[PDB]
């Protein structure tokens, strides 16, 4: 109400004493806990812990990955978290040399359950997946406790280092010849309908495009080969009703200039991967198109 | 005939995407491949019958 | 348009003005010549080119 | 005083026992028809939108325009209410029939009372009552919307038992840790008008597109830049069994339609789509990060 | 020999180290005191004086 | 690189007349699209005017506007222009340009400019062989009617004689909406439509096969029994002619067909849709200001 009250600048939390400190200031009683500076008080990024089976910790131990949840008809586990690298054995896009490489790393029996579950169902793969975020600060153990990001930049605690996002080279492609100053990262799944079985076909795709209309127009370019298949399957198989030639969804955005190629190193085997740098997370739901 | 002329000229045959062709007129593109070695500099010529 | 802004900045001794049928109806009937109203607080009076 | 809050009042005096039934909904979603400040409790809640002859579609379409607002803290004769900012986490409440799982997408839907009694209501107060929307996970919500439309497609032909046997099964959803009987839109034999208003919108394109599109396929087919149009014309046959020299090799086409009337067939083709569009998509109002134990409260980041 | 008389034109690019000249007090630049705008973005606080 | 700056300064090379700067003060908090998003853009990049072409196609302005980055004007001190870029999901004031009543609570979408009755575009800014053409902010229902007609305009021309093409364009170019009349400047059939016109006709075809026979017969059965003001109009839109029980009740297969149909209406219906941006809360009585939230 006072004219000085509207004169005041917006309040500065950092100038103010910490809430734990303030109650101690009223009693003037020191405690063993160091309340002088609470950690994670400044992070815009939001996170949530994910318990994980020990057999899927590999590759994720390097900071920067993709945890997509996988629903299952089993009553336990009801949701087996899946690394994108674990999904590479399933994707048709991966080279047979690259596929044989990481597949040897997934010798764990807990990882073996994942491939068994993708195949048994009739439902399409994109319906069973759900994007969550990215790895940082792996706990490592019989039950790993990853601190997956929900919306914000990956980085080490106390801002000491900004974690890069890792993406396999086979799944990455560039539609534009000249990068823009900004480009959103759209995770994409495109089926290639055929006959005995519908293979997937993962393609993470950075693009300067933001609007949904122009984004799915360029997607109709190289993916038109599946578009001829999805229609040809319709005249071929009455009663059968294939749906969704592909799916697009936002994953985040990057500064484009910081991007450069790299390679992960785990279990002796190397694997070249595209390396997004300052990848702010911005989750986007799956969007169907034909 | 349209394909036979390109062998006589050596020009590569475009197969541009329709979405690319719209931006192709709205702006431009470096449709000509860069040479493996610039012995001197940028090429420059024109034509007036 | 007659320029405004300056009327909102230059001080005036002021008058106890009174007139019938409320301030709004007199402006909505266009009985006055030049007029202007705003329901927010646009900083046009703060801007000074 | 940093936090913004929407105040509310009560015309009826509350019972002291009634005040504690709002404290069980500290985190529940409380949708508001329009952003304001002071709000009478008659404006509060979805109950003001209740209708008689109007069907479920009216309750849902108005809900999309409503400003969702999380409950904050009851304080005597007041109701604190904060409208979430986009991209920030908030602890909502799982009032919905189905238990949440971590990372699931969420989208608000109107409550659906069913046959046998279970949970009912607690906040009755002078005719008006504080109804709350369900917060179903999105993948289930797509299944719910598909049922109510198809169950109304059979509303025209209730007379045969085999149709009733099928609607009885579509009524019973079966999903994780839950089973429910979504109420039949059919009631008093004839369908409610809001479903009949929507059911025609599907039947329009199901029929109006079965003739109007034939003229425009043959002209675009000359390009064959994508080649699919050569097969796309045969996609319009609408048949399963292979043709057997009955010679309907090419689709039937409209004959000498008036140029002004031809525009009207297309101009009305899309106005039907504008009515049907509300059910086609569901915005993700919330995204849970980790469910709290007892499946009551759950932290969620706001979206939209 | 065709019946054409071709006449290609060719633009070039000669690099030059031009020397400017001007008289004393040919123009008077006027300057305000530079301002320091502030920005926030979690990882960094970019400034644009 | 620094992430693209929240605050943008625009500076004009040409000297400005006092008549120009006065128009800018009333133009504050208008939506001004930009392409570069540089910290200090030139006025040539400012506005939509530089993308004008001899065809003056209204279609190409629609797709080029979607690549623009919307910004809100703020603080027009002196020559400087403070084009703040709004954050997603926060409240912001908005100032109208196109004359539309704007009912409260409707979704808004940026749209290429039309013209009202004067056709003068008067009180527009001209600035030495250059103009400031700011795209209109329009209510969502107007964005549908302005675009669903445009898709029809390319279709009807395909089979009609050129004398009959102009007769339809003469009628479809005008669009009444909330009392006020409107008309589309220079509609243009173009390859910009053909890339979109083909997928629409393809989407029209796939829906014709997805439907179950009961879904299409639902109205022809309804006409046999019920009568209503809507049903009589639907018969005018359909061919007249060409209980036995449903031929096949397979609810697990019926519902699965509906899911593919939603993929089409999330696509084919979206061709006339433009992405929503501002969400109106309380319109000002002058209809020259309204608080808004959310972006495209």
């Amino acid at each position: 109400m006072d004219a000085r009250a509207v004169a005041k600048r917006p309040r500065d939390p950092a100038d103010e004493d910490n809430e734990l400190v303030t109650a101690l200031k009223a009693k003037r009683e020191v405690n063993t806990i160091s309340v002088r500076y609470l950690y994670h008080a400044d992070h815009q990024a939001l996170t949530a812990r994910f318990f994980v089976p020990e057999g899927l910790v590999e590759f994720e131990a390097q900071p920067g990955a993709l945890l997509i949840r996988m629903e299952t008809g089993c009553d336990s586990p009801r949701h087996l978290y899946i690394s994108l690298y674990l999904l590479g054995i399933r994707a048709s896009n991966v080279s047979a040399s690259t596929r044989c490489l990481l597949e040897s790393v997934y010798t764990a029996s807990a990882a073996r359950a994942a491939l068994q579950w993708l195949d048994l169902g009739p439902h399409l793969l994109h319906r069973r997946l759900e994007t969550l975020g990215c790895v940082k600060t792996v706990s490592l153990g019989i039950t790993s406790l990853l601190t997956c990001v929900m919306r914000g930049y990956l980085y080490n605690t106390l801002k000491t280092e900004v974690f890069a996002l890792m993406i396999p080279k086979d799944m990455y492609l560039t539609w534009e010849e000249t990068r823009g100053r900004l480009q959103y990262v759209y995770l994409i799944i495109v089926y290639d309908y055929d006959g005995p079985e519908t293979r997937p076909g993962i393609y993470v795709l950075t693009s300067s495009i933001a609007h949904w209309q122009t984004l799915v127009d360029v997607a109709r370019g190289k993916f038109a080969r599946e578009r001829c298949s999805f229609v040809n399957r319709r005249i071929t198989r009455p009663r059968q009703i294939p749906l969704c030639t592909g799916v697009i969804q936002k994953l985040g955005w990057c500064l484009a200039d910081d991007i450069h190629t790299s390679f992960l190193v785990h279990k002796e085997l190397k694997l070249s991967v595209v390396r997004l740098d300052n990848f702010s997370v911005e989750l986007g739901d799956f969007r169907e198109f034909v | 005939v349209d394909r036979w002329i390109r062998h006589a000229a050596g020009v590569e045959r475009p197969q541009l995407l329709d979405t690319e062709t719209i931006s192709m007129l709205t702006f431009g593109s470096m449709s000509e491949r860069n040479a493996a070695a610039t012995v001197h500099g940028q090429k420059a010529a024109c034509e007036l019958i | 348009m007659e320029n405004w802004s300056a009327l909102e900045l230059l001080p005036k001794v002021g008058i106890p003005t009174d007139f019938l049928t409320h301030v709004k109806t007199s402006a909505g009937e266009e009985m006055f010549e030049a007029l202007r109203i705003y329901y927010g607080d646009d900083p046009e009076r703060y801007n000074i080119h | 005083a940093m936090e913004a809050n929407i105040f509310c009042t009560f015309d009826h005096k509350l019972s002291i026992a009634d005040v504690g039934k709002l404290t069980k909904l500290v985190a529940a979603v409380v949708p508001i028809p329009q952003r304001l400040h002071l709000i009478k409790h008659y404006q509060l809640g979805l109950h003001q939108f209740v209708d008689h002859t109007r069907g479920y579609v009216r309750l849902r379409g108005l809900l999309r325009n409503m400003t969702l607002t999380l409950m904050r803290r009851v304080e005597g004769n007041q109701i604190l209410l904060h409208v979430p900012t986009h991209g920030l986490l908030y602890t909502v409440l799982n009032t919905g029939p189905v238990t949440w799982e971590k990372g699931d997408a969420l989208c608000v839907l109107p409550p659906l009372f069913h046959g046998p009694l279970a949970r009912e209501n607690l906040l009755t107060l002078g005719q008006w009552e504080l109804v709350l929307p369900w917060i179903v996970p999105m993948p289930l919500a797509l299944e719910i919307n598909q049922r109510l439309l198809i169950m109304g497609l059979f509303s025209l032909d209730r007379s045969y038992e085999e149709v009733k046997a099928a609607v009885q099964q579509l009524q019973t959803i079966t999903f994780r840790d839950a089973t429910f009987t979504i109420p039949d839109p059919v009631i008093d034999q004839h369908l409610l008008i809001d479903m009949k208003t929507a059911c025609l919108s599907m039947s329009m394109v199901a029929n109006l597109a079965s003739e109007l599109t034939m003229t425009y396929v043959r002209k675009l087919a000359l390009e064959d830049s994508s080649m699919l149009l050569v097969k796309c014309q045969e996609l319009l046959m609408r048949l399963d069994r292979e043709r057997s020299v009955g010679e309907p090799r090419t689709p039937a086409r409209p004959q000498h339609v008036s140029p002004d009337d031809e525009i009207a067939r297309l101009s009305a083709l899309f106005v039907m789509l504008r009515q049907l569009d509300d059910l086609i998509r569901e915005q993700v109002v919330f995204t849970v990060c980790d469910v709290s134990p007892d499946n009551k409260s759950a932290t969620c980041i706001f979206k939209g | 020999h065709p019946g054409f008389a071709l006449t290609a034109v060719r633009t070039d690019t000669f690099e030059v180290d031009m020397l400017l000249y001007s008289g004393k007090s040919c123009t008077s630049v006027i300057i305000n005191n530079p301002i320091v705008t502030k920005e926030e973005r979690d990882i960094s606080t970019t400034y644009h004086v």
